[PDB]
Order: C-alpha cells, then sequence, then structure tokens
C-alpha cells in the first residue's frame, strides 16, 4: 500500500505494467500483470493515489 | 601556510580570523571583484601578520567555490603572481575539507555531501575521493536572502519595529532563537494551541516558518524543485550500488547550516525519501563552521598532499589556470 508515483506499462498488448510506490517508511517498487492493472484502470488509479492491494 | 576561505558573507583566514565580506566582492559564492577580493585578501594577511609587505614567505591556499569562473581564476592568478608573489599557491573546496575532515580515514571519502553558504547552497555526491560534476546541485537562495526576507517580514509585522530592530540584530535573533522543525505540519499545529513557543527578546511562529524556506522553495516564490527532488533526481540517475554509500555518509557544513534541529529533520526526510532496506545516515561535525578551514589546514599540512597539490606561481603561468582547474 502507498502513493503510486509511476504508472509504466511495459503484436504488442501488455507484458507487464511497472509500478511505483512511496510512503514515509520507504519506497518500493513492483511489477505487476494486465489483469490487476486492469482493475486498477477500473479503478481510475493515476499519478499520485494512495492504493491498498493484497498479494493473496 | 596561510588557509584562506573565501566564502560569500564571511572570509576566514588562518595558518583563526573571520571577517565580513562587505568591504560585497562575492555574490551568489562568484566572486564579482578582483580588486575587492585581492584588498580583502591583502588585509587578511595584513592581520594575519606577515613579515614581508606583500605574503610571500608562506604557501597560501584558496578556497573555490562551487563552478568557479575560469576567467576570475586567470585574473586572481595573474594579479596574484604579479602584484602579492607569494612562494607557493594552491586551490581548494570547502565541502572537500569539511568532508575530509567529517570522514574517519582522510584518504577514503564518500557520500552525498550538502554544503549551505551564504549567498548560495551546493550539494553533491562524492565517490571514489574524486567529486562527480555532473551530480552537483546549485541553489541561488541561502541564509542571507533567508535574513533578509525574515527582516522584510518582520518590517512588514510593525513599522516601528522595523526601524527598532536592525537587519544584522535581527538575522542573528534568528540564528539563535529560531530552529527548523522536524515536521511543518506538526509545528503549524503546535502554534495554534494556547500554549505557544513565544520567544521574547513578540517573535511568533515566523521564527520556524523562516528557517523552513530553505526546504521549501515555493515560501520564497522561486521556481526551484527543492532538495527533495533534488535527491530524487540525483539518486535516480546514479547506479543502487553507490546509493548505500550516498545514504550512509551525509556531511552537512556551513553556517547557515547551525539551525538546530536541521539534522533530525534531514534525517527524518532522508530516511522517508530512501528506502526501506537502505539506512540513512547524517553525519555533523563537532566543529562544522571551522570544518572547512581545519579541512583545509590538514591538507596544507600534508607534505605529500602539498606537494602535489600545490602549484607554483611560475610554473603556473606557463602552464595556465587549467593545471589547477584539473
Amino acid at each position: 500500500e502507498g502513493e503510486v508515483t509511476e504508472l509504466t506499462p511495459c503484436g504488442k498488448t501488455i507484458s507487464h505494467v511497472i509500478i511505483g510506490l512511496k510512503t514515509a517508511k520507504g519506497t518500493k517498487q513492483l511489477k505487476l500483470d494486465p489483469s490487476i492493472f486492469e482493475s486498477l484502470q477500473k479503478e481510475r488509479v493515476e499519478a499520485g493515489d494512495v492504493i491498498y492491494i493484497e498479494a493473496n | 601556510p596561510l588557509v584562506l576561505d573565501n566564502g560569500s558573507f564571511q572570509v576566514r583566514a588562518g595558518w583563526r580570523l573571520q571577517f565580513r565580506a562587505v568591504c560585497s566582492p562575492f555574490d551568489r559564492n562568484v566572486p564579482v571583484n578582483l580588486e575587492l577580493q585581492e584588498l580583502l585578501l591583502d588585509y587578511s594577511f595584513q592581520h594575519l601578520g606577515v613579515s614581508s609587505q606583500g605574503c610571500v614567505d608562506h604557501p597560501i591556499v584558496l578556497t573555490e567555490a562551487v563552478c568557479n569562473p575560469l576567467y576570475s581564476r586567470q585574473m586572481m592568478s595573474e594579479l596574484l603572481f604579479e602584484c602579492y608573489g607569494i612562494p607557493k599557491v594552491a586551490y581548494g573546496i570547502d565541502s572537500l575539507f569539511s568532508f575530509y575532515h567529517n570522514k574517519p580515514k582522510n584518504s577514503m571519502c564518500s557520500g552525498l555531501i550538502i554544503s549551505s553558504g551564504y549567498q548560495c547552497t551546493h550539494v553533491l555526491p562524492i565517490l571514489e575521493g574524486r567529486l562527480d560534476a555532473k551530480n552537483c546541485k546549485r541553489i541561488n537562495l541561502g541564509g542571507s536572502q533567508a535574513a533578509g526576507y525574515l527582516q522584510r517580514l518582520l518590517q512588514l509585522k510593525y513599522p516601528g519595529h522595523l526601524a527598532a530592530i536592525t537587519l544584522s540584530r535581527m538575522e542573528e535573533i534568528l540564528h539563535e532563537h529560531s530552529y527548523i522543525a522536524e515536521d511543518y505540519v506538526e509545528e503549524l499545529h503546535k502554534w495554534r494551541c494556547p500554549d505557544y513557543y513565544e520567544n521574547n527578546v513578540f517573535v511568533g511562529t515566523e521564527r520556524i516558518r523562516a528557517p523552513e524556506i530553505i526546504f521549501q522553495p515555493s515560501l520564497i516564490g522561486e521556481e526551484q524543485a527543492g532538495i527533495a527532488e533534488t535527491l530524487q533526481y540525483i539518486l535516480d540517475r546514479y547506479p543502487k550500488d553507490i546509493q548505500e554509500m550516498l545514504v550512509q555518509n551525509v556531511f552537512l557544513t556551513g553556517g547557515n547550516t547551525m539551525y538546530p534541529g536541521m539534522k533530525a529533520r534531514m534525517e527524518k526526510e532522508l530516511l522517508e525519501m530512501r528506502p526501506f532496506r537502505s539506512s540513512f545516515q547524517v553525519q555533523l561535525a563537532s566543529n562544522p563552521v571551522l570544518d572547512a578551514w581545519y579541512g583545509a589546514r590538514d591538507w596544507a599540512l600534508n607534505h605529500l598532499d602539498d606537494n602535489e597539490v600545490w602549484i607554483t606561481r611560475k610554473e603556473y603561468e606557463e602552464k595556465g589556470g587549467e593545471y589547477l582547474k584539473e
């Protein structure tokens, strides 16, 4: 969970989506699949939005 | 050997004596007056008690600001060799001297150094023992413009309080009575309560609000990004291996860094911007004000460093300023 700094998606489609997360305790980066990226696009997630995601 | 550190507001000479640069030959850390600079050098030698008319018998060191002008170095070198005629001369950096004094080993120096000066603030990383000029960051704001802006706000507070309090006295009262808060959001919340700081020499929250212009560029109206954006953009293009040492060693020197709480606020902000695994440690020397003169006195004290670093006037005239520049 945390603030999303960037959204970087990388015969085209989407191979993976690079997503950063920034909190007062540190910053981490995750690469996600087009399914959960489709969930984010349905949630209208944009740069600067604090999101909560469970891995399981 | 005399160590000469020429700052925008203040100049410190030693082997001891620090004085104001107002005669101001150095504006935005770049000296704009060679005649006034040479006059301050001659007055510093007369105050140092040199035996000869012009300073000769001792090797001299001269601090060079970040991105110092090569034309100013050439004019000061020609006028210094033809006029002063010192037996030996060398160039040095106050941030490199203070970093060498702050490091436990004088051989190796690493980490991002943040130097807060009077007319400018320069933060540059250093690795392997040589400073990277690509990652160097300069800031036109400084403690002089911050003190002038504080005297302007306090001048607009009351009409009679402006003529009653001098600008320099308000700058010293802002040096002693003002500190940098760790949380700017908690500071304004603490100022609204019935219990107030109330520093009386009445000074309100503007004590902590005026020093906040260093970490907040938008407070003074400047268009600069900021220190957090400078650290993120500076550490983004660099490799991930040097980030551990850059966060492991952070040096803060200069008179503008004397504000209390700046080390804790810089440690909290740096630890917040850095990754959770990376450990951020800010290093503050016991004498950060004189750390530049101490490091310059040690670099001039080392025999091999004085032989290699020292450049003669006659050989420096034939080879040019590129010898000391490179």
